[PDB]
C-alpha cells in the first residue's frame, strides 16, 4: 500500500493505490483504501485490511453517535484521537497505519498520521503504508508551503505513481478524494491518466 | 403510602421522592448564576452557622474542568458527589475524545446521572440542584441548571435555594446580555443581599467566582479586593 | 420491621442493642487481672444431672499466654474463638512473636458490625453476635484483662463480670479488687463472688476457672486443683 | 544436604547436616535443618532453603490451629498429610522440598517422607538431600530396630558424617535430635572438623 | 509495548545554580529510518516540573494524556498543594515498575527536571521502575557519549550558572548527533527555574567536518 | 517402577503389585502397598505419577464410601469402574489431570468377579487379566500362554508366581516382594507376599 | 441471589426464627439416647403407623459412618439434608486426618452448620 | 523477550557486636558497562533500631524499601509499638516468598539490635530463606568479603588466638579494609563506602572514598 | 415515621432522619476538642470508664505521621473510618513519596462516607471525628459527620456537653493562633473541662491529648504523660 494525505488552505486531499495482497496474489486490484468515517472526515488505511476495516467501523460507530449527541459536525481532531485510542490500546493486535483528514469548521483542512504502534501526529502532508519508503526524497524534494487544492491533487498523483511503479504491494489505481466545506470530490486515475515516468534504458 | 419510593408512581402520576428531594434544595440558602456578554459569573450565600468555622469551610462553588464552574444548593456531601461525577466524565471525556468537554455535554451528561437515580427503590434522589458555568471564544458564555429531577436547561440567569424566586426578580432587572463580567459580579453581590434575610439567618459570607474572556476561559474564584469591593457596593446600594 | 442496619432516634442500631441484651441471657462469667497472672472464673449452668459437666465450654485457650471467657448465646461466640486462634497464628506465622491480648481483642472486634443485607457476598453475616468476651492473658505489657460486647467495643479491665448477674458481680468486684491484689487472692474472690450470684450450689463441677500468668501458660483447673481452692469459700 | 531419620524401639533419631549452596557458592555452615513443629513432631529440611522454610512454618501454624480446634495433638500421619495436600496444588510450578515428619503419637512412633513431588510415605529409615546416597549406605549398614539408644546417636552421626565427606553440598555440623514419647530433646551438634580428628 | 515502533534517542539533563536544564532533539525514527522529524519529546508538566522521553514515542504520549490530566485534577481543587518535582518522578516510577511487573512495560527512558523551594530537582526513571536522581543525566546513546563530558565537567566544578550549563548541554548534543545513527540536528532545550518551564526550539548545533579532507 | 497385575477367575479375581517406592536410584520403601479398598468387594490398584497417585485413588475411595453411606448398599465393581472412568475422562482435558493407570477388581453378588483395566486417557476395558508398568511387557504372553477362563485359584497363583520370577530374571528393575489379595463372594482376603 | 436477614434479633435479644425452628423440632416425634458402658442405644417413636407404608423408607436413625450414627427429632426434609452435609464431611475427615471422626468432631460440625444457618442472609 | 530485570551491583554487609550493629554498603549504581550514578547508598533506615541493606535489581530495591516502610506504620498502627528487628526479619521473610513465582530481584542483610540491646544481623535470599548471623556479606563482592571475615571476625583457620570480643573500632577498620579490597576487584563496588553503626543512642553514619574507576 | 427506617427515604420536609439519628450517636459520645494556633494542631479528650476498675476507651488515634484524629459515637465506625484514613494516608506516601494534604484527606472522607447515604440498606457512619493534621498550608482541624459533611475549624467541640467547650472556644479563639504550644493545650483542657459535672475534675484517668505541629509528629499522652498539661491550670 502507499497513502498521502495533504493539507492545503481550505481542505485537504487524500490518495491510495488499490492493491490488496496476500503473500504476493493480489486479491484485490481495485481495492478502496480510502473510507469515509463521517460527512467530511476519511481516513486512508494501511496494514491488515481485516484490523483496518474492523477499526474504521467501530470509528465510525463511535464518531456518528458522539456526532449526533452534540448536534455537531465532528472535529477532525476527534476522529484522529479515536483511531488513536483504539490503535494503541490494541497496538499488540493490530497491524494498523492510518491517515486521517478532513475539514471542520474549527480547524479546517487538517491531516493526522496514526502510524504503527499508535501515536499520533498532525502533519502539513502525510504518507504511508510500505510503498511510502519509496517516495521520501521525492517529497521531501517536491512538498511546497502553499500549494493549491489542484497542486496537492497532482503532488498526490505523482508520489503515488512512483511509489505504485516501485512496490510490488501497492498498485492498480490511484483513488483521490478532496474534502473541504463544499464537500468530498472523489476521483479514479487509471490506466493512461496515473502519471508516467520512462525506466531509464541505455 | 404513595411517597417512599422514586420507583413508585402517585394516582396522579407525581414522583413524591423526587419533590422531597427538591424541597432540600429549597430550605438551602441562595445560590445564583448570571451570564453576560464576555462570561459567567456566580455567586452564594454562604450561611455561616457557627463562628468556628474557617472563612471558606464548606464551599459551594467548585471547578469541574479547567473551563467550568459549578455552583449548588441543597445536602452539601450530594453536592460534592456530584461535582465528583461532573470533574470524572470532563476528565474522561478529554481522554476519550481528545479536547475539552463542551458544556451542554456535560450537563447533560451529569443530568442523565441524576436522573438515574430516580427510577429506583434500590437508591434515593441527589438532594442538590447546581448550575454549570463556562466560557471559550468558540462556545461564548453558557450557564446551566440542573435539578434533582435530572432536568437540564440553559439560562440567562438563574437562582436556586430559598430566596429563588426573590432572585430571579432580581436579576430581570439586568440587561446582562450587555454587561461584562467586572460590572456583573457587582450586581451579583447586590442581589444576594437584597435576598439575604437579615433577621432570621444572621451571618454569611459571600462566595464568588466566574468564569469569561477576562480569565482566559478558566473557572477561577473572584479575586478577593474585588469580592470586596462587590460586598461594599451591595452593603451601601442596601442603604 | 425495619432493615437490620437501621439507627434509632438516639443513634443506638436496633440490632446491636438487641444482641446486647441477649448476653443478659448468658451465665455469669469473671475476669481479674493482677500483677501476678490473670484469672477467669464461669458459672457453668448446669441444666439437667445427666448432662456431662466437662463439656460445657466457657472458657477456651486461645493461644499458651491468652484464654477466653465467654457470656450470652455460646453458639455466635465459635466463629470469634476461631478468629482470634487464627489471627494469633497468623501473627506467630509473619512476625514470628506473640500477638498482644489487646491486639487480638482488636482483631477481634472489627467483625462485630460486619452484618447487613445488600453490601455484602451471597449468604454473609444477617446479625451481630450475641456473646460477650473477655480475653485473659500475658503479653509484654503485663497480664492483661479486655472486656469485648457486641458493638466491637473494648476495653481493658482491672477486673469485670459479664451474663446474667453482672451487676451484682461487678459490685463486689470493686469492693475486692486493688492493685497489689495477689493472684491467689483474685481466684479466691471471684470464686466468691460466683457463689453468692449462682442461683445453684457453687461446687467443682458446676464452675470453670482459668489462669495465665507470667511464668506459665493457660491453665484450666482439674476437678482437684477446683475442690482445693472450694474448701476455703 | 543431608538429612536422616529412623524409627527404633526407643523412637526417632534425626539429623541433618548444616550446609547450604547458592551454586557452588556456600552460602552458610549453620542452617538449621530440624524444624521443631512443637514439642512432639519434628521436619527436616532439603531443597529449596525458602521452599522449605515457607511450607513447614505453615505446617506448624496449622497443627497449631488443628490442636487448638480439637483439643489433642495432631497425629504424625495427619501432620504428614497436611503438608502433602499443601504442596500438591503446587506440583510442576518448581518447589523443590523433601521433608522428615518425625514425631510419636498413639501409633507410637512416627516417620513419613514428603516431597514436592507429591509423595507421601510412611517407613522405617529415609534420607534425604543431595548427600542421601552417602548416608543411606552407612546408615543401612548399621541399621537396627534394637539398636541401643547411643548406639543410634553414633550411627545417625556417622552417617551424616560420611555423607559430608563425598558430597560437596553436604557439610558444616551434624545435628542430631531423639524424639522420644514425653518429646523430642536435642542431642547434640558436632563441626564435621572436629568428627573428623575424633574418627581418625 | 511489547515491541517499540516509533522511538526518539537520547534526552539529557544538568542541573545548575537556579534551576535544571534539559535537552531532546525533535526526531521520531521508525527502525533507522528518520520518519518524523517535528516531534517534541518533552512535557512541561507543571510549573516546577518538566519531563523527557527516549524510546517508544505513543507510550510517551499516554503518559503525558495521564500526566497531564492528573496535573488538571489537582489544580481544580484549588488547595495550595502542588506535585513537586520529587512527587511527580515518584508517581512515574511506580508507574514504570507497576507495568513492568505485568510483562507490559510503557517503553521509555525518562528525565525529569525541577525547581522547588530553592532545589534543583533531577531524576531518572527507565522502563524498569530503575530510578535515582543525579546532578546530570543522559539516557540512550548518551549515557555512553554525553554522560562522560557532563561528569567531567562537573567534578571539576560541581556548580555551573544557567549560561554555563546550557552551553555544555549544546556540545553534548553535537557530539551526539555526530556519533548516534539515530540523533538528528533539530532539538528542544527546555529550562526550569523560579520563573517555571521554558521550552525552546528547534535548535541546531554547528557542525564541523575538517576531518573530511585529513584522510591520505 | 510399577507393576500391577489381575487375574480373574470363575467366581474371584486375585491381584497383586509390587511393594517399591523409588525414588532416582534407590528404592526408598520395600514394604509400599499399591491397593486401595474401595468397599468390602472392590480393591483399586493405582501407578503413575507421585501425588496424583494418591490424591486420585483415594477420591475415588471417598466417594464410593460416601455412596456407601448415603445409599446403604455398595456400587458394583462395573459402576464403580464406570464412575473412576468419568472422573479421570472428565479431568483429561482440564487444569488438573490425573497422570494415573489402574486396575479394578471385584466381585458382584450377580455379575461374579470382574477386572477392569485403565489407562491414564480414561479408556476401559474389562479383561480375563490384565497388567501394568514395564514389567507387564514381560509378563503378558506369559498369561496369554497358560490362562484358561475356568482356572483354579490355586493355579492362578502358581501363574502369579510365573510372572513375578519372570520378572526376578528378566526385568532390570529390582523388584524382589509382591502384595498378593484375592477377591471373592466372601470380600477381600490378604494373601502372603510372594517374595525374593 | 436471596440475601434478606431473616434470622435477627428482637427486643430483649430473641432469635425468634430460632425459637420457632425449637417448636419445629417438639411437634417432632420422640428421640431418645443413652450411653452404655460399652454400647449406645437410640430409640424413637412411631411415627404414624399405616400398614401401607414402606418401613425401610421413614426410619428417622441414620448411619453418618460406620463408627457414628444420629437420630433426630423435627422436619425430616431438613434433617435429610443435615445427615448428607455430615455423611459428606466424615468422608473429607478421613481424608485429610486418616482416622474416623470422633464422634464430638462431626457433632461440632454439625453444629456448627445449624449455627450458620441462624445467622446467614437468605435462609 | 522483554526481561523484567537487571543487575544494578552494590555491595552490601553487616556485623553484629555485643552492643552495636553495622550495616555498610557501596553508592556505585550500575547497569551493563555504566555507571548511573557514583551517590546511591543501599542502606535504609527502618526503625531507630534496625536498618537494612539491599542490593540487586534497583527497581526491586526501591519497591521493597517502600513496602517494608508501609508494613512498619501498618504494625504501628495495629499493634501500638514499632516492630523488632527479629520480626522485621520474619516479616520481610513471607513478604519475599510472596513474589516466589516472580521474585524481587534484592539481596538483603538487616543489622539491629535485639530485645536485649545485643547487635543482630539476619540475612536473606531473594525469595525468603533467611537466618540470623554474627555477620555477612551480600551482593556483588560478596564472595569476596565474605571469606575474610570468616578468617577475621570468626577466627576461622587460626590456631593460637584468643576470641576476643569484636570491638566497635576493630569491626570499623575491617569494614573499611574490606571494601576497599572489593574496590580493588570487583568492577561494580566503588565510589563511596557508607557506614551505619546502630547502637542504644540512636544510628550515626560515616562515609570513606573509594576508588572511582 | 415511614420516613425513618430508611436512609434512601425523604421526608416530606426534605430531610433523612436516618443520617440525623446517626448525628446523635456522635451527641452522645464523650466530649472531644480540638483547636490550633499558627503551628500546633492540638485534640483533647474526655475518656468514658464503664466501671470504676475499667481503663477508660481510647479517643484519639494516630492516623499518619502528620495526621491524628479524635473520635465521638460507633467505636467500630470509628476504627473502619481509621482504617480507611491510615491506607490513604500510606497510599499516598507509596505513590509519591510525600504526605497525604490533610483537606484532600478529609474529601475522601466525604466522599466515602456519602455513599451509603444514597443506597438501600446501607447506612450513615455513626460516627464523628476530630482531625488534626499539619502539611504545606500549616496547621488544621477539620470535624466529620454522619451526614458526610465536613467543616474546616478554627477549633471545634463535639460530642456531650460539647456545646459549653465551643462557647469557651468561640471565647477566647481570637488568641489561639498567638499561642505557644502549652498555652494551646490549656485552653483546650479548659474548653473540655466545660463540659464537666461541677463536682468533678480533669484527671490523668480521663483526659487524652494528641498534637502536631511544624516540628513534631502526632504524638498521643496518656496517664502519667498529661500531668505535665494539667499542672499549671493556675
Ligand atoms: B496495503 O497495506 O499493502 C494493503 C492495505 C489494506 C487493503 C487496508 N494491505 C494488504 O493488502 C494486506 N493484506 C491483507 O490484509 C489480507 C487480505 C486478504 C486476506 C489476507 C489473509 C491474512 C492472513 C491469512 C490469509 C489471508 N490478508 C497485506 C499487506 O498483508
Ligand atoms: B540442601 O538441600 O543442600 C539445602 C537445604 C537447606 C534448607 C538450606 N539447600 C540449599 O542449600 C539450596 N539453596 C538455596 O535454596 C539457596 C541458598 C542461597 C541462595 C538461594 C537463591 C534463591 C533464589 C534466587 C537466588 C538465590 N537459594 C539448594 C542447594 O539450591
Ligand atoms: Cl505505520
Ligand atoms: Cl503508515
Ligand atoms: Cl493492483
Ligand atoms: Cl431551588
Ligand atoms: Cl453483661
Ligand atoms: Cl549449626
Ligand atoms: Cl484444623
Ligand atoms: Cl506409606
Ligand atoms: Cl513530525
Ligand atoms: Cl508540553
Ligand atoms: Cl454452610
Ligand atoms: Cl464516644
Ligand atoms: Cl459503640
Ligand atoms: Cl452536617
Ligand atoms: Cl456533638
Ligand atoms: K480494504
Ligand atoms: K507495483
Ligand atoms: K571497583
Ligand atoms: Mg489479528
Ligand atoms: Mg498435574
Ligand atoms: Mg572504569
Amino acid at each position: 500500500t502507499t497513502i498521502m494525505a495533504v493539507q492545503f488552505d481550505g481542505g485537504v486531499v487524500l490518495g491510495a493505490d488499490s492493491r490488496t495482497t496476500t503473500g504476493s496474489y493480489i486479491a484485490n486490484r481495485v481495492t478502496d483504501k480510502l473510507t469515509p468515517i463521517h460527512d467530511r472526515i476519511f481516513c486512508c488505511r494501511s496494514g491488515s485490511a481485516a484490523d483496518t476495516q474492523a477499526v474504521a467501523d467501530a470509528v465510525t460507530y463511535q464518531l456518528g453517535f458522539h456526532s449526533i449527541e452534540l448536534n455537531e459536525p465532528p472535529l477532525v481532531h476527534t476522529a484522529a484521537s479515536l483511531f488513536k485510542e483504539m490503535c494503541y490500546r490494541y497496538r499488540e493486535d493490530l497491524m494498523a497505519g492510518i491517515i486521517i483528514a478532513g475539514w471542520d469548521p474549527q480547524e479546517g483542512g487538517q491531516v493526522y498520521s496514526v502510524p504503527m504502534g499508535g501515536m499520533m501526529v498532525r502533519q502539513s502532508f502525510a504518507i504511508g503504508g510500505s510503498g511510502s519508503s519509496y517516495i521520501y526524497g521525492y517529497v521531501d524534494a517536491t512538498y511546497r508551503e502553499g500549494m493549491t487544492k489542484e497542486e496537492c491533487l497532482q503532488f498526490t498523483a505523482n508520489a503515488l505513481a512512483l511509489a505504485m511503479e516501485r512496490d510490488g504491494s501497492s498498485g492498480g489505481v490511484i483513488r483521490l478524494a478532496a474534502i473541504a466545506e463544499s464537500g468530498v470530490e472523489r476521483q479514479v486515475l487509471l490506466g493512461d491518466q496515473i502519471p508516467k515516468f520512462a525506466v531509464a534504458t541505455l | 403510602g404513595y411517597d417512599l419510593s422514586a420507583s413508585t408512581f402517585s394516582p396522579d402520576g407525581r414522583v413524591f421522592q423526587v419533590e422531597y428531594a427538591m424541597k432540600a434544595v429549597e430550605n438551602s440558602s441562595t445560590a445564583i448564576g448570571i451570564r453576560c456578554k464576555d462570561g459567567v459569573v456566580f455567586g452564594v450565600e454562604k450561611l455561616v452557622l457557627s463562628k468556628l468555622y474557617e472563612e471558606g469551610s464548606n464551599k459551594r462553588l467548585f471547578n469541574v474542568d479547567r473551563h467550568v464552574g459549578m455552583a449548588v444548593a441543597g445536602l452539601l456531601a450530594d453536592a460534592r458527589s456530584l461535582a465528583d461525577i461532573a470533574r470524572e466524565e470532563a476528565s474522561n471525556f478529554r481522554s476519550n475524545f481528545g479536547y475539552n468537554i463542551p458544556l451542554k455535554h456535560l450537563a447533560d451528561r451529569v443530568a442523565m446521572y441524576v436522573h438515574a437515580y430516580t427510577l429506583y427503590s434500590a437508591v434515593r434522589p441527589f438532594g442538590c440542584s447546581f448550575m454549570l458555568g463556562s466560557y471559550s471564544v468558540n462556545d461564548g458564555a453558557q450557564l446551566y441548571m440542573i435539578d434533582p429531577s435530572g432536568v437540564s436547561y440553559g439560562y440567562w440567569g438563574c437562582a436556586i435555594g430559598k430566596a429563588r424566586q426573590a432572585a430571579k426578580t432580581e436579576i430581570e432587572k439586568l440587561q446582562m446580555k450587555e454587561m461584562t463580567c467586572r460590572d456583573i459580579v457587582k450586581e451579583v453581590a447586590k442581589i444576594i443581599y437584597i435576598v439575604h434575610d437579615e433577621v432570621k439567618d444572621k451571618a454569611f459570607e459571600l462566595e464568588l467566582s466566574w468564569v469569561g474572556e477576562l480569565t482566559n476561559g478558566r473557572h477561577e474564584i473572584v479575586p478577593k479586593d474585588i469580592r470586596e469591593e462587590a460586598e461594599k457596593y451591595a452593603k451601601e446600594s442596601l442603604k | 420491621d425495619r432493615g437490620v442496619n437501621t439507627f434509632s432516634p438516639e443513634g443506638r442500631l436496633f440490632q446491636v442493642e438487641y444482641a446486647i441484651e441477649a448476653i443478659k441471657l448468658g451465665s455469669t462469667a469473671i475476669g481479674i487481672q493482677t500483677s501476678e497472672g490473670v484469672c477467669l472464673a464461669v458459672e457453668k449452668r448446669i441444666t439437667s444431672p445427666l448432662m456431662e459437666p466437662s463439656s460445657i465450654e466457657k472458657i477456651v485457650e486461645i493461644d499458651a499466654h491468652i484464654g477466653c471467657a465467654m457470656s450470652g448465646l455460646i453458639a455466635d461466640a465459635k466463629t470469634l474463638i476461631d478468629k482470634a486462634r487464627v489471627e494469633t497464628q497468623n501473627h506467630w506465622f509473619t512476625y514470628n512473636e506473640t500477638m498482644t491480648v489487646e491486639s487480638v481483642t482488636q482483631a477481634v472486634s472489627n467483625l462485630a458490625l460486619q452484618f447487613g443485607e445488600e453490601d455484602a457476598d451471597p449468604g454473609a453475616m444477617s446479625r451481630p453476635f450475641g456473646v460477650a468476651l473477655l480475653f485473659g492473658g500475658v503479653d509484654e505489657k503485663g497480664p492483661q484483662l479486655f472486656h469485648m460486647d457486641p458493638s466491637g467495643t473494648f476495653v481493658q479491665c482491672d477486673a469485670r463480670a459479664i451474663g446474667s448477674a453482672s451487676e451484682g458481680a461487678q459490685s463486689s468486684l470493686q469492693e475486692v479488687y486493688h492493685k497489689s491484689m495477689t493472684l491467689k487472692e483474685a481466684i479466691k474472690s471471684s470464686l466468691i463472688i460466683l457463689k453468692q450470684v449462682m442461683e445453684e450450689k457453687l461446687n467443682a463441677t458446676n464452675i470453670e476457672l482459668a489462669t495465665v500468668q507470667p511464668g506459665q501458660n493457660f491453665h484450666m483447673f482439674t476437678k482437684e486443683e477446683l475442690e482445693e481452692v472450694i474448701k476455703d469459700i | 544436604t543431608t538429612t536422616l531419620a529412623f524409627k527404633f524401639r526407643h523412637g526417632v533419631i534425626v539429623a541433618a547436616d548444616s550446609r547450604a549452596t547458592a551454586g557452588a557458592y556456600i552460602a552458610s555452615q549453620t542452617v538449621k535443618k530440624v524444624i521443631e513443629i512443637n514439642p512432639y513432631l519434628l521436619g527436616t529440611m532439603a531443597g529449596g532453603a525458602a521452599d522449605c522454610s515457607f511450607w513447614e512454618r505453615l505446617l506448624a501454624r496449622q497443627c497449631r490451629i488443628y490442636e487448638l480446634r480439637n483439643k489433642e495433638r495432631i497425629s504424625v500421619a495427619a501432620a504428614s498429610k497436611l503438608l502433602a495436600n499443601m504442596v500438591y496444588q503446587y506440583k510442576g510450578m518448581g518447589l523443590s522440598m523433601g521433608t522428615m515428619i518425625c514425631g510419636w503419637d498413639k501409633r507410637g512412633p512416627g516417620l513419613y517422607y514428603v516431597d514436592s513431588e507429591g509423595n507421601r510415605i510412611s517407613g522405617a529409615t529415609f534420607s534425604v538431600g543431595s548427600g542421601s546416597v552417602y548416608a543411606y549406605g552407612v546408615m543401612d549398614r548399621g541399621y537396627s530396630y534394637d539398636l541401643e539408644v547411643e548406639q543410634a546417636y553414633d550411627l545417625a552421626r556417622r552417617a551424616i558424617y560420611q555423607a559430608t565427606y563425598r558430597d560437596a553440598y553436604s557439610g558444616g555440623a551434624v545435628n542430631l535430635y531423639h524424639v522420644r514419647e514425653d518429646g523430642w530433646i536435642r542431642v547434640s551438634s558436632d563441626n564435621v572438623a572436629d568428627l573428623h580428628e575424633k574418627y581418625s | 509495548t511489547q515491541n517499540p515502533m516509533v522511538t526518539g534517542t537520547s534526552v539529557l539533563g544538568v542541573k545548575f545554580e537556579g534551576g535544571v536544564v534539559i535537552a531532546a532533539d525533535m526526531l521520531g525514527s521508525y527502525g533507522s529510518l528518520a520518519r518524523f522529524r517535528n516531534i517534541s519529546r518533552i512535557m512541561r508538566v507543571n510549573n516546577s516540573t518538566m519531563l523527557g522521553a527516549s524510546g517508544d514515542y505513543a507510550d510517551f504520549q499516554y503518559l503525558k494524556q495521564v500526566l497531564g490530566q492528573m496535573v488538571i485534577d489537582e489544580e481544580l481543587l484549588g488547595d495550595g498543594h502542588s506535585y513537586s518535582p520529587r512527587a511527580i518522578h515518584s508517581w512515574l516510577t511506580r508507574a514504570m515498575y507497576s507495568r513492568r511487573s505485568k510483562m507490559n512495560p510503557l517503553w521509555n527512558t525518562m528525565v525529569i527536571g525541577g525547581y522547588a523551594d530553592g532545589e534543583s530537582f533531577l531524576g531518572y526513571v527507565d522502563m524498569l521502575g530503575v530510578a535515582y536522581e543525579a546532578p546530570s543525566l543522559a539516557t540512550g546513546y548518551g549515557a555512553y557519549l554525553a554522560q562522560p563530558l557532563l561528569r567531567e565537567v562537573l567534578e571539576k566544578q560541581p556548580v555551573l550558572s544557567q549560561t554555563e550549563a546550557r552551553d555544555l548541554v549544546e556540545r553534548c548534543m553535537r557530539v551526539l548527533y555526530y556519533r548516534d545513527a539515530r540523533s538528528y540536528n533539530r532539538f528542544q532545550i527546555a529550562t526550569v527555574t523560579e520563573k517555571g518551564v521554558e521550552i525552546e526550539g528547534p535548535l541546531s548545533t554547528e557542525t564541523n567536518w575538517d576531518i573530511a579532507h585529513m584522510i591520505s | 517402577m510399577e507393576y500391577l497385575i489381575g487375574i480373574q477367575g470363575p467366581d474371584y479375581v486375585l491381584v497383586a503389585s509390587d511393594r517399591v517406592a523409588a525414588s532416582n536410584i534407590v528404592q526408598m520403601k520395600d514394604d509400599h502397598d499399591k491397593m486401595f479398598k474401595m468397599s468390602e468387594k472392590i480393591l483399586l490398584l493405582c501407578v503413575g505419577e507421585a501425588g496424583d497417585t494418591v490424591q486420585f485413588a483415594e477420591y475415588i475411595q471417598k466417594n464410593v464410601q460416601l455412596y456407601k453411606m448415603r445409599n446403604g448398599y455398595e456400587l458394583s465393581p462395573t459402576a464403580a469402574a464406570n464412575f473412576t472412568r468419568r472422573n479421570l475422562a472428565d479431568c483429561l482435558r482440564s487444569r488438573t489431570p490425573y497422570h494415573v493407570n489402574l486396575l479394578l477388581a471385584g466381585y458382584d453378588e450377580h455379575e461374579g468377579p470382574a477386572l477392569y483395566y485403565m489407562d491414564y486417557l480414561a479408556a476401559l476395558a474389562k479383561a480375563p487379566f490384565a497388567a501394568h508398568g514395564y514389567g507387564a511387557f514381560l509378563t503378558l504372553s506369559i498369561l496369554d500362554r497358560y490362562y484358561t477362563p475356568t482356572i483354579s485359584r490355586e493355579r492362578a497363583v502358581e501363574l502369579l508366581r510365573k510372572c513375578l520370577e519372570e520378572l526376578q530374571k528378566r526385568f532390570i528393575l529390582n523388584l524382589p516382594t509382591f502384595s498378593v489379595r484375592i477377591i471373592d463372594k466372601n470380600g477381600i482376603h490378604d494373601l502372603d507376599n510372594i517374595s525374593f | 441471589s436471596y440475601d434478606r436477614a431473616i434470622t435477627v434479633f428482637s427486643p430483649d435479644g430473641h432469635l425468634f426464627q430460632v425459637e420457632y425452628a425449637q417448636e419445629a423440632v417438639k411437634k417432632g416425634s420422640t428421640a431418645v439416647g443413652v450411653r452404655g458402658r460399652d454400647i449406645v442405644v437410640l430409640g424413637v417413636e412411631k411415627k404414624s403407623v399405616a400398614k401401607l407404608q414402606d418401613e425401610r423408607t421413614v426410619r428417622k436413625i441414620c448411619a453418618l459412618d460406620d463408627n457414628v450414627c444420629m437420630a433426630f427429632a423435627g422436619l425430616t426434609a431438613d434433617a435429610r439434608i443435615v445427615i448428607n452435609r455430615a455423611r459428606v464431611e466424615c468422608q473429607s475427615h478421613r481424608l485429610t486426618v486418616e482416622d474416623p471422626v470422633t464422634v464430638e468432631y462431626i457433632t461440632r460440625y454439625i453444629a456448627s452448620l445449624k449455627q450458620r444457618y441462624t445467622q446467614s442472609n437468605g435462609r | 523477550r522483554f526481561s523484567p530485570y537487571v543487575f544494578n551491583g552494590g555491595t552490601i554487609l553487616a556485623i553484629a557486636g555485643e552492643d552495636f550493629a553495622i550495616v555498610a554498603s557501596d553508592t556505585r549504581l550500575s547497569e551493563g558497562f555504566s555507571i548511573h550514578t557514583r551517590d546511591s547508598p543501599k542502606c535504609y533506615k527502618l526503625t531507630d533500631k534496625t536498618v537494612i541493606g539491599c542490593s540487586g535489581f534497583h527497581g526491586d530495591c526501591l519497591t521493597l524499601t517502600k513496602i517494608i516502610e508501609a508494613r512498619l506504620k501498618m504494625y504501628k498502627h495495629s499493634n501500638n509499638k514499632a516492630m523488632t528487628t527479629g520480626a522485621i526479619a520474619a516479616m520481610l521473610s513471607t513478604i519475599l516468598y510472596s513474589r516466589r513465582f516472580f521474585p524481587y530481584y534484592v539481596y538483603n542483610i538487616i543489622g539491629g539490635l535485639d530485645e536485649e540491646g545485643k547487635g543482630a544481623v539476619y540475612s536473606f535470599d531473594p525469595v525468603g530463606s533467611y537466618q540470623r548471623d554474627s555477620f555477612k556479606a551480600g551482593g556483588s563482592a560478596s564472595a569476596m568479603l565474605q571469606p575474610l571475615l570468616d578468617n577475621q571476625v570468626g577466627f576461622k583457620n587460626m590456631q593460637n588466638v584468643e576470641h576476643v570480643p569484636l570491638s566497635l573500632d576493630r569491626a570499623m577498620r575491617l569494614v573499611k579494609d574490606v571494601f576497599i579490597s572489593a574496590a580493588e576487584r570487583d568492577v561494580y563496588t566503588g565510589d563511596a563506602l557508607r557506614i551505619c553503626i546502630v547502637t542504644k543512642e540512636g544510628i550515626r553514619e560515616e562515609t570513606v572514598s573509594l576508588r572511582k574507576d | 415515621n415511614q420516613y425513618d427506617n430508611d436512609v434512601t427515604v425523604w421526608s416530606p420536609q426534605g430531610r433523612i432522619h436516618q443520617i440525623e439519628y446517626a448525628m446523635e450517636a456522635v451527641k452522645q459520645g464523650s466530649a472531644t476538642v480540638g483547636l490550633k494556633s499558627k503551628t500546633h494542631a492540638v485534640l483533647v479528650a474526655l475518656k468514658r470508664a464503664q466501671s470504676e476498675l475499667a481503663a477508660h476507651q481510647k479517643k484519639i488515634l494516630h492516623v499518619d505521621n502528620h495526621i491524628g484524629i479524635s473520635i465521638a459515637g460507633l467505636t467500630a465506625d470509628a476504627r473502619l473510618l481509621c482504617n480507611f484514613m491510615r491506607q490513604e494516608c500510606l497510599d499516598s506516601r507509596f505513590v509519591f513519596d510525600r504526605p497525604l494534604p490533610v483537606s484532600r484527606l478529609v474529601s475522601l472522607i466525604g466522599s466515602k462516607t456519602q455513599i451509603p447515604t444514597q443506597r438501600y440498606g446501607r447506612r450513615p457512619y455513626g460516627v464523628g471525628l476530630l482531625i488534626a493534621g499539619y502539611d504545606d498550608m500549616g496547621p488544621h482541624i477539620f470535624q466529620t459527620c454522619p451526614s458526610a459533611n465536613y467543616f474546616d475549624c478554627r477549633a471545634m467541640s463535639i460530642g456531650a456537653r460539647s456545646q459549653s467547650a465551643r462557647t469557651y472556644l468561640e471565647r477566647h479563639m481570637s488568641e489561639f493562633m498567638e499561642c505557644n504550644l502549652n498555652e494551646l493545650v490549656k485552653h483546650g483542657l479548659r474548653a473540655l473541662r466545660e463540659t464537666l459535672p461541677a463536682e468533678q475534675d480533669l484527671t490523668t484517668k480521663n483526659v487524652s491529648i494528641g498534637i502536631v505541629g511544624k516540628d513534631l509528629e502526632f504524638t498521643i499522652y496518656d496517664d502519667d504523660d498529661v500531668s505535665p498539661f494539667l499542672e499549671g491550670l493556675e
